[PDB]
C-alpha cells in the first residue's frame, strides 16, 4: 500500500481490474430471474406476532447497519464541540457489482434497442 | 522460461495447400496427422461447423500435444483455446457435467463492441467539498487544452479516484468516461515546491491539443461462461476467478442462449466459438462422455480435440474395456487422427530443435550420440539429458556439449528401461505390490 | 448460420392424416417411429393427461434425438421442451431426486397477465422525517420520506414507507432524477438525469433522459411466461421484498436447495387461483431424458412416484442399449438399460437401422445443409461408408473433404477429396485396428493398455 | 513487561539433523565423507547437477524420481538439496498424502503446492515521513476565499523521530485524514507520499503518565529516521498472488466482514486468474522490477498419488512458469493407486515415468553404516566406545540402519544413570533389550498369536 | 465431583525409582509389566529433556495387558509441566478436514510455547464516577481493603460510557490495553432492585491492594497459536472446533516467529508427547504422512498402541505386523507387553477394589483372581463393583464368595458369551441374514 510505485500492489489488484476492463460492470444482463417473490410469512392472529414480523424481516439496527447515519445524527456529530462515533461508522451495504443494474431486476429500454427492433 | 512444448510455434504448414512441410515452425514429421489437424483450423477459422469432435491418438511421445499446441500458436489471440486434463473435471464443488459446461461454455467467445468517450488535458483548478463526519462529497474540475477549456462536475465516484490518483493542477490527465477510470500521464511544469511530502515526480508532457472530449471505439472479447456467472448473481462477480459458481441454473443459460443470439442479430456482438482442448480423455468415466455426447449436438458446441495415450484399455467408472479407453457410441461421433513413432532423421532434427530451444551447442557427436539415446530410450528422455549435459559441460567450463557430458548424464541420470531393470534387480529392497520388504544388508 | 448434427431436422414431415411422408422436413424413413411421434405430439397439445412416459429404442445413430428434436419443432416456442441427459441428474448440491422434480417442474409452463401498478416521474423535491429511538441502541431511524415525482401531464407528493426509502438510497437518487417505483415490490429503479439538466459538464456518463409522459401514477398489463419451476424458486429464496431477508438474499452466494413438496403443493394452490382469477392458463409440456440409461435404480424409483403426480408432464426417454445392468442394482439386467418395473409404463418406440439409399437420401440432406456440392460420384463413396462403417461417419466427412477440395480451388467435392479425408481422418474401427495391431508390441512404442 | 529466559538457547535434534549439504567437490565429484553423507556418491553427484539446474533459472517442469528402497537416503539428499539452494529459493515439501483435501478437488491442492514452489521478488521503494507529532499549527492564506470563516494555506507538522526532529510544510488537505484519524499531539504517526495522507500508530508512550487511567495502548517513539526513504525487497510466491486476488483481504463492507469472521476455506481457482496473473508478472519481469524465483515442489511418497493426479501434473509442468518437482518413490511393482488394474515400476504411471530424470539410491555397506553411527552419534551428542559403535553398526547390517541409529538416545539414558558419560556394550545391550526392532516383534506376534480366545493378539 | 471412578484412577504414576529408572514390582498403581515400564521411564526421560525430535514409540502386545495403562502413567508422572495429547486413532477421520490436516492439528497440540509476564491490572468496586462537561474526570474505586481516586482521561470516559459503569460495579482495567471490563456488581447491592437483568452477575468486592502486579507463566501450544492466526477472532475456533484446513503458509511463519521469540529468550519450547491410541485405525495415507510429519524438528515425541496380530493395513488389502506398513514399523521402536500371572492378578484386583473402595474378604480375591486368570482382566475387574451391588441387596458390609459367585452367573465373561452364540446359532441372525423366530 506505501511503496511509490505499486508492483506489488497492482499484482494484487488483477482480478477486479480485469472484470471491470473487460466491461463486465456495464454490459446489460442476459438473463434474470423469470419470477420473484417476497419471504413467506407466518399468519398468526396476534398482535405479538405483527410485532416479532417487524423486529425480525425489518429488524432496525440491521438496517442501520447497511444503510448507515440518518441525517440529523450527520448533523449532530458534525457540529459538536467534541467528535462523535456513530453505531456504524458507514453504511456497511456493499456497493453493487454491476454499475447500472445494481440491487434491483428493473431493466429500461434504450435507443440502442429501439432503433435495431425495426428492420 | 523455456518449457516442454515452447520451440513449437505453429502448424509448420503451407497456408495455401495445407502441405506440411517436413520442418516447419519447430514441427517435424507426423505429416498426415498435420495436415488433418491443419484441416481442422480450417473448420475452427471458418466456424460454420458445431461440436466436431477430433481424437488426436497414438502411443507416448509422438508429438499429441504438441500438434494440438501448435494449433493453439496457429489461431492466435482472439480465439478461445480452453485446454483440460481430463482430471479437473472431478470437483467438490460441482458436478462433473457442469464442470463440463463450464469448459465448453469457456470455449465460446463473445465479441462485444462499445463506443466510448476519454477526456484528455491538462487540470488547471481542482476543487472538492466535503462533510465533516459523513460520507457527503462534491467537487469541480476545470481542465484544459490548447483549444478548449472547460469545468466539469464530480460526483463521489469521481472524487475518490481523483484523490485515489492525486491528480493536481498541472497534471495531464485522461479520463474515460464510460467505465470512469482516471489515469495520468505526466506534468505540463514542475511539481509546486513549497509542501512537502508531494510525491516522486512524473514524466514531463507538453498540454494535449484540439478537442477535450473524444470518441473511442473499444472491443471486448468474453466467453459465455463468464457471461453466465455475471448473470446468475446480483453480487459476487469474484466467481469469475475463483471459481466457486456453484452448480449455474439451466433456466440461466436458455436466456443468455437466446440473449448472445439477439445480440449478435442486433449487430452487438459477433460469436467467436474456439475449440476445447481436452487432454488425455481416457480420463473421463461413462457419465462424462454420455453427457458429452449431446453436450456436442448444440449449434453453440465448440469444436473439441481430444488426446489419448491408451489401447484396449477399461473405461472409467465402467467393467469392460474400449479401444482408446473411450466408449462406441461415443467413437461414433469422433474422427480420429494418428501420430505415429518417428525415425532416427526425425530424433536427430527434434533433438536439434530442442537443442536451439534450449540455447545448447552440441558437438555433432554428441548430438549423434543423442540420437542414438533417443532410439533406445525416448525422446523424453533424450530432451533431458541435454539440459544435463549443458550443466556438466559448463561446471568443466568446456565450451560446447560432447560426447563425455552426454555419457556422464547417461551415467548420473537413469532412463525408464534401465530404471526398470533397476527395479527388478531390488525387489526384495524395494517394497512390493504386497507391502513385504527386507531392510538387512 | 452455425451448423450443428440435427440442423437439417424442421419437423415430422407427417400428413393431416398423421402418416409420414417418406422423405419430409429433413427426414428420411423412421416412418413408423414419426407417426408415433405424432401421436405423441398430439398427446401433447391435447394438455389433457400428465404422467405418460414415451421410450425411444434404438441402437446409436437411428435418429431417437432427431425425433425428440422434431417433436420440440412441432410443438413450437409455446409449450415447454426440456431436455436433459441422464447424466445430468447427479448434482453435487442436492439429490439426484431433487433435479428431477426441478425439471419435471420446468416442463410445465403458466402463461399469466400481470398488473404493474407503478409511479414514474422527475424527483423534484425529496425530504427525509425522522425517528428519535431512545434505547433501540442502533441510534436513529427514519420515519419516512417525502417526495416529490413531476411527469408531463401532473405531480404528486409520496410520503414513503422507510423500506421504500431504502429501496431509492440503494438506487443512488438525487434531486432532479427521472426514477421508477413499482409498489408490487416497493422496488425503485433510477431511469437517469432528467433532460432538464442536459449538460456535457459532468465527469460521468450520466443518463440524460426526458420527463415521463402521461400520469405520474399507471397501471401497466404485461403478460409473462413462467414455468412452475420459477415460481418454486422465487419463494425458496425469495429476493422481490425489501426486508432484510430479502436484502442480504440477493449478496449471498447462489445455492440450490431441496425444495420440499410443501412448498410445491403451495405454489399449485397459488397457481390455481391465478386460473380460477382467469389471469393464466396452463401450459403442461415435456420433459426429454436422452441417455436414459445413464439413470440409476433410485432415479427410476422416484418417477414412480413423480409420474403419478396429477400435473406430471410427458416425459421422453431415449435408450440405445440392449440387455444391460442397471446402474445401481448390479444384479438386475434388463432390456433397454430400464427395470423391467418401470417398463411397464411406458409406450416403447422403437427405430430402426436404414436402408443404403436411405443413407444416400441423407447425405444428400446433410450435404445441401452444411452447403456443400457433390458429384453423384462423391454421393455415392460417402453413402458406400455409411453402410459400411456408420451413417454418423460418413456424415462427419462432408466438412473436411470441402475444405480439402477448396484447397484444390475446386468448389464442388468429388471423388478425390473424399478420398483424402477417408485417409487424414479415420473412423473408430480402422484406428481400434491400429491399436491392436501395434499393442502386440511392448516398450517405448506401445499403446499404453 | 515480558520476562526473559536467559540461561539456554541450544537446538532439538531430528532424524536429518547431520545433513548439512551435499557435499561436493568444485568439480561436482562427491567426496567419499562429506557434510553429513556418507556414500550414496553417484546419487549426490546427480543431486548436484539437480541443484544447478534449479540454480541455473532456464528451465520449467522438468521433472526428478529419487527411486531406491527405504532407507536408502532420499529424503536426505532431498533435505540436502534445500540446504544447497537456501532459504532464498522457494522449497515446498509434502508427502503425497497431503494432497486429498476436504475442502477442494485434490488437482486444486496440487497446482496451489506447484505454484507455492514458485517465487517472485519484488524490488520497491519506501518513502514515509514518521514520528511523534510535537506540533500542528495552520498557516492562514494571504488570500482568503469570500464567505468562509478561514482559508489555510498550509498545515504544518513537526515530527520527532528518536533521531530528529522536522517541521513538515503539508498540504492543507491532510485536515481529512487528522481529524478522521484524531491524530493528537504526541501520537505516533507516518505520512506516505505516495497518498499524502497520513496514519496513526498510537500515542507515544512519553506520554503514559498523562493519566492514572486512559482507555489507550501508549507504542515507543520510531527509532528510524524521521524521513525513511529505502528500498525493500517483497517476496511473494505466486500462490499468494492468487489468494490475494481469488480471496481479497481489505473489504470494507458487511459482507467482506462477516467473511473474514467466518471459516476461510479455499477454492477451486480458475486457470483464467493464474494465466492473467502469470502475464501481468512476465510484464514486471520484462520491465526488471520483478524477478522470478523458481523453486522446488518435493513430494515424499509420490506413490501415494493417483492417475488423476499424474495425468493432472503432466499439464503442469507443461505451463511456462512452473517449479522443478522432485518425486520419491520405494514401491517397486506396485499398483497405480486409482487404476486398480495398472501395476508400474516406483508405482509411478508409465505415460508420466518418460518424464522423469531417475536417480536411484542403493543400499548402504557395512563400513558406511558404521561411518553414520558415528556422525549421528555425535550430531546427537552420545559419546560411544569403539565396542560400542561396532555393537549398534551390526544392528545396522543385521536388522536396519534406522533402528540402530535409534537406539543411541535410549542407551546414552541408561548410561548416565549408571553414571558413565561414555556409552558402552552394557548400555546398547539393554537398549536393544528394552526396543524391539520390528522383526522381533512380528516373531512375539507369530509366537504368542498362535491362538486368539485369550491372552492372544488380535487378528 | 465430576471426575467419578474410571478403569484407570488408580493409575497414578509409572511407579520407578527415578534416579535409577528401575521399575518397584507394585507402585503409584503399576503392577508388574517391569520391562515395559522401564522402557516407558526412559522415554519418559527423553520427553524430560525435550532434546530428541520425532522419535516413535509402539507399545504392543495382547488386549488388557497394561499398553493403555503404562501410556496414562506416563501422563500422571510427566505432570502437567509438558503437553501430553491423547489421540484414538478413529478421530482423525473428520468430515470438516483432512486426515493429514487432523493429524498435522494433533502433532502441533503437542508443542507448547511458554511465556512468563508481568500484568498490571486494576481491580475493585465502583464508588462514584465524576465528569467534567466543560473532557476529563475522576473515577472512585474500593477494594474492601483500599479506596483511591483516579484522574481518567477522556478515552477511558468514552469507554466507561460505553460500557455503560456504574457505581456499585465491580470493573477491571488492564493497563497494558486500556480496556475495561465489567465483571459485574457486589453482593452488597443485591437490595438495589426488585427485578434484575438476565445478565448481571453478583460477586464479593475485590480485596487487597486495587492495582495488582503478577508475575505469571503461560504455556500455549502451537496449534492455539495456527488457529488464533487463522481468521479474524480465530480463538473462537479453540472451542467450537470449526478450523477448516489451517493453509500452510500461516504455520510457517508461526514456525518461524516461534524461533524468533526461543532466539530472544522472549519464549521457550516444551517439546510434549502425542499418545496416538489404537494406531491401527490408521490408514495408509495417514502412516505416509507420519512418516514425514516424525521427521521434523518441531515433531513431538509420538507414543501407540496396538493389539492386533499380522492383520490388514486398512485402505490396502495385504497384511502385516501389528496392522502397521512396515515402511512405518521402520522408523519405530517396539515396547511388548505381556499376560499376567496370577499374583500379578490378585494385585491389580487388589488395587482395583481399594480405588472402587470395596471391601473383598480374602475367598473373594481369590476366587475373583481365579476367575481372572480363566476370563480375563477386565472381566475380574467388573465383577469387583458388581458384586458390591449385589451385597448390599444383602446389606452384607464385605463382599463374600456367593457375590462374586452370583455376578459370576448372572454376567457372561466373553468366552461363555461366545459359547452361547454357537449354541444359538439358528436363533440369531448369522451374516447371511436368516434367522428362526420359531419355538
Ligand atoms: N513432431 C515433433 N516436433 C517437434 N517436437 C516434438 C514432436 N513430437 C514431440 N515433440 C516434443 O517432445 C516432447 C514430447 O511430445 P508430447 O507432445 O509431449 O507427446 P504426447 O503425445 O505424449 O503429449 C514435447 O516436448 C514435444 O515438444
Ligand atoms: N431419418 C433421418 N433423416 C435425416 N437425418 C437423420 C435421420 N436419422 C438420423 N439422422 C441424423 O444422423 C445423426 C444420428 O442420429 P441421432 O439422432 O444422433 O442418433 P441417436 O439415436 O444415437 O440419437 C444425426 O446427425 C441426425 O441428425
Ligand atoms: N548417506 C547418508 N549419510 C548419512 N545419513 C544418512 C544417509 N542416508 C540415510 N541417512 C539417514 O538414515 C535415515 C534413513 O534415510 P532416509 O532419507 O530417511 O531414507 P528414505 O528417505 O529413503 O526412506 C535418516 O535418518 C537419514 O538421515
Ligand atoms: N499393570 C497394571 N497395573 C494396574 N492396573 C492395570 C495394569 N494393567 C492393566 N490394568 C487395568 O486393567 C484394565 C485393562 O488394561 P488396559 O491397559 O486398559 O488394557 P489394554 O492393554 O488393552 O490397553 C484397565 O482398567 C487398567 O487400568
Amino acid at each position: 500500500e506505501i511503496t511509490t510505485e505499486g508492483v506489488l500492489r497492482d499484482l494484487m489488484n488483477i482480478a477486479r481490474v480485469k472484470y471491470r476492463e473487460l466491461g463486465l460492470c456495464r454490459l446489460e444482463k442476459a438473463a434474470r430471474p423469470r419470477a420473484s417473490a417476497p419471504p413467506i410469512e407466518v399468519v398468526c392472529d396476534s398482535r405479538s406476532a405483527v410485532i416479532e414480523r417487524e423486529n425480525i424481516m425489518f429488524h432496525p439496527a440491521m438496517r442501520k447497519a447497511l444503510f448507515g447515519p440518518t441525517p440529523s445524527e450527520i448533523k449532530e456529530a458534525s457540529f459538536g464541540p467534541r467528535p462523535v462515533t456513530l453505531y456504524p461508522p458507514r453504511a456497511l451495504l456493499p456497493a453493487p457489482d454491476h454499475d447500472k443494474q445494481r440491487f434491483t431486476n428493473i431493466t429500461v429500454p434504450s435507443m440502442a434497442r429501439f432503433v435495431t427492433d425495426s428492420g | 522460461l523455456i518449457a516442454a512444448h515452447s520451440h513449437i510455434r505453429g502448424l509448420g504448414v503451407d497456408a495455401d495447400t495445407l502441405e506440411p512441410r517436413p520442418s516447419s515452425q519447430g514441427l517435424v514429421g507426423q505429416e498426415k496427422a498435420r495436415k488433418a489437424a491443419a484441416v481442422v483450423l480450417e473448420m475452427i477459422k471458418q466456424g460454420k461447423i458445431a461440436g466436431r469432435a477430433v481424437l488426436i491418438a497414438g502411443p507416448p511421445s509422438t508429438g499429441k500435444t504438441a500438434i494440438a499446441m501448435g494449433m493453439a500458436q496457429s489461431l492466435g489471440q482472439d480465439v478461445p483455446f480452453t485446454t483440460l486434463a481430463a482430471s479437473e473435471i472431478f470437483s467438490l464443488e460441482m458436478s462433473k457435467t457442469e464442470a463440463l459446461t463450464q469448459a465448453f461454455r469457456k470455449s465460446i467467445g463473445v465479441r462485444i463492441k462499445e463506443e466510448s468517450e476519454i477526456m484528455e488535458g491538462e487540470v488547471v483548478e481542482i476543487q472538492i467539498d466535503r462533510s465533516v463526519t459523513g460520507g457527503a462529497k462534491q467537487g469541480k474540475l476545470t481542465i484544459k487544452t490548447t483549444d478548449m477549456e472547460a469545468i466539469y462536475d464530480m460526483g463521489s465516484k469521481m472524487i475518490d479516484a481523483m484523490t485515489k490518483e492525486r491528480v493536481m493542477a498541472g497534471d495531464i490527465i485522461s479520463i474515460d468516461k464510460s467505465s470512469g477510470k482516471i489515469t495520468k500521464l505526466g506534468r505540463s511544469y514542475a511539481r509546486s515546491r513549497d509542501y512537502d511530502a508531494m510525491g516522486v515526480d512524473t514524466k514531463f508532457l507538453q498540454c494535449p491539443e484540439g478537442e477535450l472530449q473524444k470518441r473511442k471505439e473499444v472491443v471486448h472479447t468474453v466467453s459465455l461462461h463468464e457471461i453466465d456467472v455475471i448473470n446468475s448473481r446480483t453480487q459476487g462477480f469474484l466467481a469469475l476467478f475463483s471459481g466457486d459458481t456453484g452448480e449455474i441454473r439451466s433456466e440461466i443459460r436458455d436466456q443468455i442462449n437466446t440473449k448472445v443470439a439477439e445480440w449478435k442479430e442486433e449487430g452487438k456482438a459477433e460469436i467467436v466459438p474456439g475449440v476445447l482442448f481436452i487432454d488425455e480423455v481416457h480420463m473421463l468415466d461413462i457419465e462424462c462422455f454420455s453427457y458429452i455426447n449431446r453436450a456436442l449436438e448444440s449449434d453453440l458446441a465448440p469444436i473439441v480435440i481430444m488426446a489419448s495415450n491408451r489401447g484396449v484399455s477399461r473405461i472409467r467408472g465402467t467393467d469392460y474395456k474400449s479401444p482408446h479407453g473411450l466408449p462406441l457410441d461415443f467413437l461414433d461421433r469422433v474422427v480420429i487422427i494418428n501420430t505415429h513413432p518417428y525415425t532416427p532423421d526425425e530424433l536427430r532434427q527434434i533433438l536439434s530443435i530442442r537443442a536451439q530451444e534450449e540455447e545448447v551447442d552440441l558437438t555433432p557427436d554428441a548430438l549423434a550420440l543423442l540420437t542414438k539415446i533417443g532410439q533406445e530410450a525416448g525422446l523424453r528422455y533424450a530432451s533431458n539429458l541435454i539440459t544435463t549435459s549443458q550443466l556438466i559441460a559448463a561446471k568443466r567450463r568446456a565450451k560446447q556439449v560432447g560426447v563425455e557430458d552426454v555419457q556422464r548424464s547417461f551415467k548420473l541420470f537413469y532412463d525408464p528401461a534401465r530404471s526398470v531393470r533397476f527395479v527388478q534387480e531390488s525387489e526384495k529392497r524395494l517394497i512390493g505390490n504386497d507391502g513385504v520388504v527386507d531392510f538387512s544388508y | 448460420h452455425r451448423t450443428a448434427a440435427h440442423t437439417h431436422i424442421k419437423g415430422l414431415g407427417l400428413n393431416s392424416s398423421g402418416i409420414a411422408e417418406k422423405q419430409a422436413a429433413g427426414f428420411v424413413g423412421q416412418c413408423a417411429a414419426r407417426e408415433a411421434c405424432g401421436v405423441v405430439v398430439d398427446l401433447i397439445k391435447a394438455h389433457k393427461m400428465a404422467g405418460r412416459g414415451v421410450l425411444l429404442a434404438g441402437g446409436p445413430g437411428t435418429g431417437k434425438t432427431a425425433l425428440a428434436l422434431a417433436i420440440s419443432q412441432e410443438l413450437g416456442t409455446k409449450i415447454p421442451f426440456c431436455p436433459i441427459t441422464g447424466s445430468e441428474i447427479y448434482s453435487t448440491e442436492v439429490k439426484k431426486t431433487e433435479v428431477l422434480m426441478e425439471n419435471f417442474r420446468r416442463a410445465i409452463g403458466l402463461r399469466v397477465r400481470e398488473t404493474k401498478d407503478v409511479y414514474e416521474g422527475e424527483v423534484t423535491e425529496m425530504t427525509p422525517e425522522e425517528a428519535e429511538n431512545p434505547l433501540g441502541g442502533y441510534g436513529k431511524t427514519i420515519s419516512t420520506l417525502l417526495i416529490g415525482l413531476k411527469s408531463a401531464r401532473g405531480q404528486k407528493k409520496l410520503r414513503l414507507d422507510p423500506s421504500i426509502y431504502e429501496a431509492i438510497q440503494k438506487e443512488r437518487v438525487q434531486v432532479g432524477d427521472v426514477i421508477y417505483i413499482e409498489t408490487n415490490t416497493g422496488a425503485c429503479k433510477r431511469v437517469g438525469r432528467s433532460d432538464a439538466y442536459a449538460t456535457e459538464f459532468d465527469l460521468e456518463a450520466e443518463e440524460y433522459v426526458p420527463i415521463p409522459k402521461g400520469e405520474v401514477h399507471k397501471k401497466k398489463e404485461i403478460v409473462q411466461d413462467v414455468t412452475l419451476h420459477d415460481l418454486d424458486v422465487a419463494n425458496a429464496r425469495p429476493q422481490g421484498g425489501q426486508d432484510i431477508i430479502s436484502m442480504m438474499g440477493q449478496l449471498m452466494k447462489p445455492k440450490m436447495t431441496e425444495i420440499t413438496d410443501k412448498l410445491r403443493m403451495e405454489i399449485n394452490k397459488v397457481v390455481q387461483k391465478y386460473i380460477n382469477q382467469g389471469v393464466a392458463e396452463l401450459i403442461p409440456g415435456v420433459l426429454f431424458i436422452d441417455e436414459a440409461h445413464m439413470l440409476d435404480i433410485e432415479c427410476f424409483t422416484y418417477l414412480n412416484k413423480a409420474l403419478e403426480s396429477p400435473i406430471a408432464p410427458i416425459v421422453v426417454l431415449a435408450s440405445n442399449r440392449g440387455i444391460a445392468t442397471i446402474r445401481g442394482a448390479d444384479d438386475l439386467k434388463a432390456a433397454h438399460g430400464i427395470p423391467p418395473d418401470f417398463l411397464q409404463r411406458l409406450l416403447i418406440i422403437p427405430t430402426h437401422p436404414y436402408e443404403p439409399d436411405e443413407i444416400r437420401r441423407i447425405v444428400r440432406i446433410r450435404a445441401q445443409t452444411e452447403g456443400v456440392q457433390l458429384t453423384d460420384a462423391a454421393v455415392d463413396r460417402v453413402a458406400e461408408h455409411g453402410v459400411r462403417i456408420s451413417l454418423r461417419y460418413c456424415l462427419q466427412l462432408l466438412a473436411p473433404a470441402s475444405i480439402l477440395a477448396r484447397v484444390n480451388g475446386r468448389t464442388q467435392v468429388d471423388v478425390q477429396d473424399i478420398a483424402e479425408a477417408e485417409e487424414l481422418f479415420l473412423d473408430a474401427r480402422r484406428s481400434a485396428n491400429i491399436l491392436t495391431s501395434t499393442g502386440e508390441s511392448g516398450g517405448l512404442h506401445g499403446f499404453i493398455s
